[PDB]
DNA sequence: GCAGACACTA
DNA sequence: TAGTGTCTGCTTT
């Protein structure tokens, strides 16, 4: 198991809010699980080598749009989530997250 | 629970399913190796799968090492094996540990097999004082369908390119399948060890036929032990399936020529041979084997018409660009005509490999000689005559003309 | 724009109602898609029967604007190596659909031209990734397909299109292009079709190009035979009668005259001869065997090449020798 | 400075003769853009390459060949991967914007032509890739298939491509073309020489053109203002004289094996190809009315078998000897 | 979003699996006792081999199925080094299982896996036989090397009989509440020819396209298997009847000539009531016709000539 | 300078002795070199078609045609494996040989002819044993000599025209080179023994050499050298007719087949065939000479001879359509023993 | 399936 | 003491 964690410090986590599928109702205590292949992250690693701010935004459908800011140019990349989580893994993801 | 073949691992030398002659030969070879005057630098032990290869060395090294751990088995890459061999080179004194090369590294690639060959050649010709004993175990089993050696038949002759085998410092002892009597004795030993569980179920009264069938069906002791364990654990009324073995290159020719005693009918035997051994009967240089071996049915005392029909049918089969239908038709025709003429058959002649490689070597020698002749003639003066006319006119007239002058 | 494309591609069906002949298959697949149930359809049949056209029309009907990013079309023009197949189809099937609540359809045109390991990987993906992803298999040859693939995929057979489908398509083409054909020409086209639509469209376009004016004229059988090069039935009947009646001289003269006046080929002539000979009755059971064997050897020799006059005389001699029994 | 085969190659669609359907279809397609995929097949030396070259020349113009027309042949490597990538790429290249000179000088259609010469030397996988590519890129890309043998081309290619059969050029088919070539080159021949040349080369105008060129060169070298006769062109082509054929027939009629064997040995010493001998013997035997039907059928079958054996590339001596022995024993 | 009948009714326990009753019972005893040996399962495709292995693993593990299985299939990075590393890492871990239970590793479609990977597999089983166990799934045992088959127990699978397939069809019909007919079920069995997945697919096609399961509807949606027609026409006495049968079946339904030749070759190889000389002559003629078709001459005339030659050698004038 | 074929090789059209009609034909073709079509030469082996090609090239170009240069280059066919062709170079023309394997020959010809053609005073190339092709390089030839018919002139020489496909024979002019009669070979032998001032007891020895060689100038010259060197440049009427060991072995095998007809005889014949094929000798000519040696036996009757020639033709077809070579020869010999008695 | 020679106790 | 069982062939490029 490999866990890389981005802390709550505003230097690298300036804005982060979890919505309830309405884009207006922000809620606390809800967990969102995104199963993404290694290939897309490997492709995006080079794109994030030089940047200023990175925006993360995915919907309930699972597709993820990542905006890269580097005036500078804008790079937006759309991703696809996997069909289903492996068995019932998401439970053990949270169970390790508050562990 | 634990597997029977691991729980019932032999402890003494008498428990190993090895022939008396084979045991004496391997003991004498090892004893010759452990003397300071090493006749054989390496020991090669080929044979079919599961014929008690590694255990022989294991208990032998157990019983001999204190006389003058047990082994150093190499886990299954390239530089790792080079380092392992170099480290084994420096294990001679105060340890006397035998070096085992069971489960040899990957050789299906050209580069790794070639580097294995140069490593073997380098260690075989090393003029260094003393010598650590080394034993190589190779399992003879052909690779199924998935060239020039590998991917057709994996054995000792495939990996070694006729140089390591033809060495004074080597003792090649091929291993045979486990004997039926030894298999029956070992199965009876397992039964008398497991008397309690045998009496638990209604299997003691129906034991002799099962043991005989298991012993006579396969020659692998480990597979026989596994089959016995599965049969004993099963409640009953379950048919037993064994480890289906392989048919050798000459065994296939013998079955095609003479027939099969187990299956009198030719159609089922031919279908089984084609299904189980499609690679052997569809690969090249096998119709040459039939064409060179069909003369030994009655030491060449059969009718000329049958032989003429056989070779004509083989020519028609070759005309079909090596199709599976062509091979099936040729094999069926050969089997049918030999079954027809087997009414008077006795003292069959011995079989041999067809002389195909020697012809290719002689052709290559002729080609290089012709190239040298062209080179010297072109150096002397201007003379070009292509290549077709050389063998017909210049292959004989020019040598004698040059010799006379 | 349209009206500048071959009639094979111009008349490509876009809806399931535009596919004629295979009414049973169309109704069955419509019932399947009306219930939202796609059980890994497999399509088999001769070329020109409308397999990929049917699957394209079905994908248009069930998806609409989702064809651009939900349907993965693979074919012989794209590399289908073992690693390429496993990576591409695993990535496509493992990913969830974007917004549509429907099964994902993957079309594999010319699936017979893949390796055994690639077929094994495909058949493993079919059973593994099947919650949202379905598979379509198109192949004219079943001997090159793994029998395991034929078990997991429902096999649908495409019969050659009957006379009704060809006639309906011909009528639609005539309405579209404002063209007229004689009933004899229609019967000749039916006979020449051999259960193929692409051939019919190609010869119709060629015959329309042959006419000096597309309008104010009617297409007869003579112009169809002249443009396509197919021998006339009367010519074949005359050749057969000369063979059966004239011994060797005037029969050969008639055959040479027939082959020279209109430039007919030998292959089509012998095909017509055997087509009429199949209708004839032979109460010997041995003349037919000799006829078939000799004619097949003649076709093999012509495919290998040779002399046309010698081959024609061989045909005449073989027919006369077989009929002398 | 140029051989008559290449010098007199038809550069226009009106120059070719004895081809009515294909020429008319191409001419009517010149004023339109509904050009289907063409499957050109027929006897060798019929004019398929000349026809497609003339159509390409009259369709686009000399300037558009460099950036719009690409051809495939056996001169370069044609592996499955190379063919796949090259054909897919060139069927994906955009339609080049024509210059004005092409626009008011030639009727440029909005598609492009891909020429596949000697397509009978292609593997099944390559043909499948070609047919799938031409179906998936049928918008502004066209494919031309040229092959001597239809059977080697798979059925889907024959179904998708329009079948344009090329009729063999007989004597009456190309007599006018040969007369025009002879008149343009100032060649004098007797009454029945061009017809004899066309009869020698059955459905092959290239062989007739080469024979006419050789006869003209011989007449020029001889010096005297003489007309070329049938004997000269027959002996240049390789036609066996009638007297030697009569002697062969007489030897076959006699039931002596040694005489037949020694005559065949002397004939092979003469170095004459046995294909022409077989053809002449066939013509003499079927033409003659002194034989019954059964013997004619048997000898026709024997000649057919011998021709099939010879077409495979066997020893001509053995085949002709076997044929003569079989004929003599009928 | 409704799953197809093949995948919607996948068995989850060994009791629901039909077919080889003795083998299913033996698997049940193995699951109950827990003593799991190395196994290789081979047989006709689509008869319930991988399903049986999965059900056995589920019954043996229970809640340990999350980590206790490493299902490496054909559609994966099946190399020589990464596979060996993955199996070694799987075998070098321990979980909280009862002493009578062991980890199970499933390798479906081991026939296509490379021989070097087979040697690596042998090394892993020899090194870590005490902790983990391996279960193989394949169609035939020939492609598996002899040393690997030596260290396992082979359980050959036979084709499912009429009774088991009919029973499964009745259970699925009762679950779906679909009207059926005995003649229609007989036609489904006849078209399936012992296949379970094919029978389920044919039943699903019948109920979707027509509703009631009838023999006429089954024959309409799917034709009879081609090996049966080939066997029927090959043993025909008169040449005319065989010619008519081959024409009206194969050319009217649209069957490729090379497929016909291959099916005829398979039928002749599997034929029983024929002499050896006749069988080999027919095999030679089949090979000649196959060569002719592969070169490019695959018309109906070649098939007619092949049948004519077969009937000529059968009758011997 | 140590052979008859190289020392007394004619180097001009006028230097040619036999086939005056062929010499006139070549002179007519060389009258206008610019209008020279593609040439195909077919005839018996040893007639001298290469000599006619060299004479025509010398007439067209001039001096330096007979001067040859040797260069070596490699052609890549698969991965890093490459096969080299011993191409011979010369000013104003070029010559190649198909010594490569049957499959790589096509791509070797493709690359070589594409490199030679280029752009351009044309260049003439001679295609030796054009008949020894696998119908793959022939497509490359028929495409290149038609498309690039501006600076290249392929010259084809072969012994059998039947293996050559019809389009190649169509695009190439048919040149006939009949073998000389006995009188012309005798005159050539008389001239070359006059120039070598060797003794000649009678004129019958030259006629015997001509009959033994069966219209082959190279064989006649080599036999003449053998009898001159073995008899110390003193020919005698009683000197035996020297023949190559290959024909002697074929005749001995024929006598063994005629005398003994059994299975052991069959396996010894197979061993002899294997040893003969070990000398890089094609099987087709072996079968051809075996047939001619079997057909001259006076003991056999007409029916046996007809059966033997029919089986020879059938097995020649099998060899042409087959891949291996031993099977067809073995079948022919076994059928010969079957039909003998 | 074959042969040639050796094992092993009745 | 003669059968039955069983090792060794027989493969190099
Ligand atoms: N009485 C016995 N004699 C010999 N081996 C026995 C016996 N009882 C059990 N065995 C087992 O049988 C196996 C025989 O080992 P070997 O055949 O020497 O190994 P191997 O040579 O690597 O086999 P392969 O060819 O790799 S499958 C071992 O696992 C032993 O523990
Ligand atoms: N049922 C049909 N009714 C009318 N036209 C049809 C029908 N089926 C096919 N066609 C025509 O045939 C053309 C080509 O058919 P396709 O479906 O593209 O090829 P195919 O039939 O799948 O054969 P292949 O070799 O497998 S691509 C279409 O563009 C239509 O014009
Ligand atoms: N219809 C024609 N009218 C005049 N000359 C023709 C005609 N057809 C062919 N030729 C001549 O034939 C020669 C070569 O024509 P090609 O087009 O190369 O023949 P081909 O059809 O390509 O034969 P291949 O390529 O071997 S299949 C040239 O000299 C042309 O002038
Ligand atoms: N005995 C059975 N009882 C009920 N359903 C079965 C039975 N056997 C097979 N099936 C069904 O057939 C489907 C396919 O079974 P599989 O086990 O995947 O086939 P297989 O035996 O592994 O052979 P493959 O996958 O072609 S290699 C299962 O999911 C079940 O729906
Ligand atoms: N017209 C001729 N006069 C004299 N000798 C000739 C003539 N033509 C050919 N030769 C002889 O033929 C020999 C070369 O034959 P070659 O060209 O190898 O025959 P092929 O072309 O059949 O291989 C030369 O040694 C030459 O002496
Ligand atoms: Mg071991
Ligand atoms: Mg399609
Ligand atoms: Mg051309
Ligand atoms: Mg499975």
């Amino acid at each position: 198991f490999s866990k890389i964690k981005l802390p709550s410090n505003r230097s690298i986590l300036e804005k982060l809010q979890v919505f309830d599928g309405d884009s207006t109702t922000v809620i606390d205590g809800f967990a969102v699980i995104g199963f993404f292949d290694f290939t897309s992250f490997d492709k995006i690693r080079k794109s994030t080598k030089i940047a200023s701010k990175v925006l993360f935004r995915m919907d309930v459908h699972g597709v993820l749009s990542v905006n890269i800011l580097s005036p500078g140019i804008v790079i937006e990349v759309c991703m696809l989530e996997k069909e289903s989580i492996d068995e019932a893994a998401q439970t053990e993801i949270e169970l390790l997250m508050e562990t | 629970g634990e597997q029977w073949y691991e729980k019932f691992k032999p402890n003494c030398l008498e428990q190993v399913a090895i022939h008396k002659r084979k045991l004496k030969d391997v003991q004498e070879a090892l004893d010759a190796m452990f003397l300071p005057n090493a006749k054989h630098r390496i020991l090669l032990l080929s044979g079919p799968s599961g014929c008690s290869k590694s255990t022989v060395i294991k208990e032998l090294s157990k019983i001999l090492v204190p006389k003058y751990h047990k082994v150093t088995e190499f886990r299954g890459q390239m530089e790792s094996f080079s380092e392992f061999l170099k480290g084994a080179r420096y294990l001679v004194m105060s340890n006397l540990s035998l070096i085992l090369i069971e489960d040899l590294p990957n050789v299906f690639h050209i580069d790794t097999r070639r580097r294995f060959q140069q490593l073997i050649l380098q260690w075989l010709y090393s003029s260094e004082p003393l010598l650590p004993p080394l034993v190589i175990c190779i399992t003879e089993c052909e690779i199924p369908e998935n060239k020039f050696g590998i991917d057709y038949t994996f054995s000792a002759e495939t990996i070694m390119n006729k140089e390591i085998l033809m060495h004074p410092r080597l003792k090649r002892i091929k291993f045979n399948p486990i004997n039926s009597t030894l298999l029956k004795k070992h199965l009876k030993f397992i039964c008398v060890q497991n008397m309690k569980m045998l009496k638990e179920k209604n299997k003691w009264n129906k034991r002799q036929e099962v043991i005989d069938y298991i012993a006579q069906e396969t020659g692998d002791i480990r597979s026989a032990i596994t089959t016995l364990q599965f049969w004993a654990t099963s409640s009953g009324s379950l048919p037993i399936s064994t480890r289906e073995s392989t048919i050798s290159y000459f065994h296939a020719i013998g079955k095609v020529i003479h027939g099969s005693h187990s299956t009198n009918n030719d159609n089922e035997m031919i279908n089984n041979l084609f299904e189980n051994s499609n690679n052997l009967l569809s690969k090249e240089d096998f119709k040459l084997g039939i064409l060179e071996n069909y003369n030994t049915f009655n030491k060449g005392e059969f009718s000329i018409s049958d032989a003429s029909s056989i070779v004509d049918c083989l020519s028609e089969c070759d005309n079909m660009n090596g199709l599976p239908e062509s091979n099936e038709y040729g094999l069926r025709e050969v089997r049918k005509t030999f079954r027809n003429i087997s009414k008077q058959g006795h003292n069959h002649g011995t079989v041999y490999f067809p002389r195909e490689w020697k012809v290719r070597k002689l052709q290559n020698s002729f080609k290089v000689q012709a190239e040298d002749w062209l080179n010297v003639s072109l150096y002397k003066y201007n003379a070009v005559h292509s290549f077709r006319n050389i063998t017909l006119e210049f292959g004989y007239y020019a040598p004698l003309i040059r010799k006379c002058q | 724009s349209k009206e500048n494309l071959p009639w094979v591609e111009k008349y490509r069906p876009e809806t399931l109602d535009e596919v004629y002949g295979q009414n049973e298959v169309i109704t069955t697949v419509r019932k399947f898609v009306d219930e939202g149930k796609l059980p890994h359809l497999l399509f088999y049949g001769p070329p020109g029967t409308g397999k990929t056209s049917t699957i394209v029309a079905l994908a248009r009907e069930i998806y609409g604007k989702n064809y651009s990013n939900m349907v993965l079309e693979l074919n012989a023009s794209d590399d289908r190596g073992i690693d390429v197949v496993r990576n591409q189809i695993k990535d496509f099937a493992s990913t969830r659909q974007i917004f549509s609540k429907g099964f994902k359809l993957i079309i594999l045109d010319e699936a017979d031209a893949m390796t055994n390991a690639a077929q094994n990987a495909l058949r493993r993906v079919i059973e593994r990734y099947t919650k949202n992803t379905r598979f379509c298999v198109l192949a004219n040859y079943a001997h090159k397909l793994t029998p395991a693939l034929l078990s997991r995929c429902t096999r649908f057979r495409f019969q050659p299109l009957p006379q009704e489908a060809i006639e309906r398509r011909i009528a639609n083409v005539l309405v579209h292009e404002k063209l007229k054909l004689s009933p004899n020409a229609e019967k000749a086209l039916i006979e020449l079709s051999n259960g193929d639509m692409r051939r019919v469209l190609n010869v119709l376009q060629s015959c329309k190009a042959t006419l000096d004016n597309p309008d104010e004229d009617e297409i007869s059988d003579d112009v169809i035979y002249e443009c396509c090069g197919a021998p006339r039935p009367s010519d074949l009947k005359a050749v057969l009668k000369s063979i059966l009646e004239d011994d060797w001289g005037t029969a050969h003269y008639t055959l040479n005259k027939v082959r020279s006046a209109k430039g007919l080929a030998l292959i089509d002539l012998i095909e017509g001869i055997v087509k009429i000979l199949e209708d004839y009755e032979l109460q010997n059971e041995e003349t037919r065997v000799h006829l078939l064997t000799k004619l097949a050897d003649i076709e093999y020799s012509i495919s290998k090449g040779g002399n046309d006059q010698i081959q024609g005389s061989a045909v005449i001699g073989a027919i006369k020798a077989s009929f002398e029994n | 400075q140029q051989p008559w085969v290449e010098k007199y190659r038809p550069k226009n669609l009106d120059e070719v003769t004895a081809q009515d359907h294909a020429v008319t279809v191409l001419k009517k397609t010149l004023k339109s853009a509904n050009l289907p995929h063409m499957l050109f097949y027929g006897p060798p030396g019929t004019g398929k390459t000349s026809t497609i070259l003339a159509l390409t020349k009259e369709l686009y113009g000399p300037d558009l060949m460099k950036s719009r027309i690409l051809e495939l042949n056996a001169s370069d490597e044609r592996g499955i991967s190379i063919v796949r990538e090259k054909v897919k790429n060139f069927a994906r290249l955009t339609v080049s914007k024509p210059s004005k000179h092409d626009l008011e000088n030639y009727p440029c259609p909005p598609y492009k032509i891909i020429i596949l010469d000697e397509a009978d030397s292609m593997t099944a996988d390559a043909q499948s890739a070609l047919r799938r590519t031409m179906e998936t890129y049928s918008g502004v890309t066209r494919f031309c298939l040229i092959c001597n043998y239809v059977t080697r081309i798979i059925d889907p290619l024959a179904s998708r491509c329009s079948k344009f059969r090329f009729k063999a050029l007989d004597a009456s088919n190309a007599i006018d073309r040969l007369r025009f070539i002879s008149e343009q080159e100032n060649v004098k021949c007797d009454d029945g020489v061009l017809e004899r040349i066309l009869d020698i080369s059955a459905g092959d105008l290239r062989r007739g053109i080469t024979l006419l060129q050789s006869a003209s060169k011989g007449a020029q070298y001889l010096g005297d203002g003489k007309n070329i006769t049938s004997t000269q062109v027959e002996e240049l082509a390789g036609v066996v004289p009638h007297d030697i054929l009569i002697e062969i027939v007489e030897k076959v009629k006699s039931g002596d094996f040694d005489e037949i064997k020694k005559y065949v040995n002397t004939f092979m010493k003469s170095g004459w190809s046995a294909a022409s001998v077989v053809n002449q013997l066939h013509e003499y035997y079927i033409t003659n009315d002194n034989f019954d039907t059964n013997f004619k059928n048997q000898i026709s079958w024997l000649l057919f078998t011998t021709d099939s054996r010879l077409n495979n590339g066997t020893n001509e001596h053995i085949q002709l000897l076997n044929l003569l022995v079989k004929i003599s024993q009928l | 979003l409704q799953l197809p009948w093949v995948e919607k009714y996948r068995p989850q326990v060994l009791s629901d699996i039909v077919g080889n009753k003795e083998t299913i019972d033996r698997l049940q005893q193995i699951a109950k006792d827990g003593n799991m040996p190395h196994m290789i399962i081979s047989g006709m495709p689509g008869i319930g081999k991988t399903t049986s292995v999965h059900c056995l693993a589920h019954e043996l593990l229970g809640r340990s199925y999350a980590d206790g299985v490493l299902e490496l299939n054909a559609s994966d990075d099946r190399g020589i080094d990464v596979v060996r590393n993955q199996i070694k890492h799987f075998a070098q871990k321990k979980l909280h299982l009862p002493p009578g239970k062991h980890k199970i590793v499933i390798l479906d479609e081991a026939d296509s896996m490379t021989a070097g990977a087979q040697q690596a597999l042998r090394r892993t089983m020899e090194l870590y036989s005490n902790s983990t166990r391996f279960a193989f799934a394949c169609n035939q045992s020939n492609k598996i090397i002899e040393p690997l088959q030596s260290r396992c127990a082979i359980l050959r699978y036979s084709k499912l009989s009429d009774e088991d397939v009919l029973k499964r069809l009745l259970q699925i019909i009762k679950l779906e509440d679909v009207k059926y007919t005995n003649d229609g079920l007989e036609a489904i069995i006849f078209t399936a020819e012992g296949d379970m997945r094919q029978a389920i697919n044919n039943l699903q096609s019948t109920v979707a396209g027509h509703g009631l399961v009838n023999a006429d509807n089954v024959f309409k949606i799917v034709d009879s298997p081609h090996p049966l027609i080939v066997k029927k026409m090959l043993l025909a006495s008169n040449l005319e009847d065989s010619i008519q049968i081959l024409r009206t079946d194969l050319w009217k339904k649209g069957y490729s000539s090379i497929d016909i030749v291959t099916t005829s070759f398979r039928v002749t190889k599997n034929l029983a009531q024929v002499k050896e000389s006749v069988r080999l002559e027919m095999i030679k003629e089949i090979g000649l016709t196959h060569m002719r078709i592969l070169e490019g001459v695959g018309t109906y005339l070649q098939l007619a000539s092949m049948l004519a030659k077969i009937h000529k050698l059968n009758n011997k004038a | 300078m140590s052979l008859w074929v190289d020392k007394y090789r004619p180097k001009s059209l006028n230097a040619l002795s036999h086939n005056e009609e062929l010499t006139n034909f070549l002179k007519s073709l060389s009258d206008q070199p610019r209008d020279l079509p593609h040439l195909l030469l077919y005839g018996p082996n040893g007639t001298g078609k290469k000599t006619r090609c060299m004479a025509l090239l010398e007439s067209i170009f001039g001096p330096g045609v007979y001067r040859l240069k040797i260069d070596v280059r490699q052609f890549v066919t698969a991965s890093n494996r490459k096969l080299e062709l011993n191409v011979v170079s010369s000013p104003y023309h070029l010559e190649i040989t198909p010594s490569d394997m049957g499959n790589n020959d096509r791509i070797v010809i493709q690359e070589l002819l594409k490199e030679v053609a280029q752009m351009e005073r044309y260049k003439c190339v001679i295609i030796n044993e054009a008949n020894s092709l696998t119908k793959d390089a022939q497509a490359a030839l028929r495409r290149t000599m038609e498309k690039y018919s501006k600076n290249i002139r392929l010259i084809m020489v072969c012994d059998s025209m039947s293996p050559i496909i019809a389009p190649i024979k169509s695009r190439c002019l048919l040149i006939r080179c009949p073998a000389p009669s006995d009188s012309e070979i005798s005159t050539i032998l008389s001239d070359v023994v006059t120039n070598e001032r060797i003794q000649l007891e009678t004129k019958d020895i030259l006629k015997r050499i001509a009959q033994a060689s069966n219209g082959n100038l190279r064989v006649s010259l080599l036999m003449l050298e053998s009898m001159a060197l073995n008899n110390e440049l003193a020919l005698k009427s009683s000197s035996p007719i020297i023949k190559p060991d290959w024909i002697i072995v074929i005749h001995k095998l024929t006598r063994k087949i005629v005398k003994e007809r059994s299975v052991n005889s069959l396996i010894e014949c197979r061993a002899v065939l294997y040893d003969l094929l070990a000398h890089c000798i094609p099987a087709n000519i072996i079968l051809k000479e075996l047939t001619f040696s079997l057909l001259d036996v006076e003991t056999l009757n007409t029916t046996n001879k007809s059966s033997i020639i029919e089986y020879s033709s059938v097995f020649d077809e099998r060899l042409s359509l087959g891949n291996k070579a031993i099977f067809h020869l073995e079948g022919f010999i076994a059928k010969v023993m079957c039909c003998l008695d």
